[PDB]
C-alpha cells in the first residue's frame, strides 16, 4: 500500500528556448516519485528567497 | 418531487487533496441526503 501523493511517475523535464518484481516496480517508481518532490521543493525555494542575478518566476 | 440521482462535486487540485479527491462520497452522500430533504420541503425547489 503506496502513500497516495507518491503514486504515478514524475520526472523533472529540463529545457532550454529562445521563446518567452511487482512490488518492485511500484516502490521504485513512488520513491523516485519522492525524489523528485525533493529536487523541486529545494529548487523552488532557492528560486523565491535566494537573492540573485536575473531573478526566476516559480 | 425531484430525485437527485448523481451528485458530483467538480472542484479539484490534486496537491491539497493528497492525490485523492476533495470530498469523499460519505460527505458527498450526506449531502445527496441533505439536498434531498430540502427538495422534499417543496419550495420552488431548484433555487434553493
Amino acid at each position: 500500500q503506496i502513500p497516495s501523493d507518491l503514486e504515478g511517475s514524475a520526472y523533472i523535464k529540463v529545457s532550454i528556448q529562445k521563446q518567452a518484481p511487482h512490488w518492485q516496480t511500484k516502490l521504485e517508481a513512488a520513491q523516485n516519485v519522492l525524489l523528485c518532490k525533493e529536487i523541486f521543493a529545494q529548487l523552488s525555494r532557492e528560486a523565491v528567497q535566494i537573492k540573485s542575478q536575473v531573478p526566476h518566476i516559480v | 418531487p425531484w430525485r437527485l440521482l448523481k451528485l458530483e462535486i467538480l472542484v479539484e487540485d490534486k496537491e491539497t487533496g493528497d492525490g485523492r479527491a476533495l470530498v469523499h462520497s460519505m460527505q458527498i452522500s450526506f449531502i445527496h441526503q441533505l439536498v434531498q430533504s430540502r427538495l422534499f420541503a417543496d419550495e420552488k425547489p431548484l433555487q434553493d
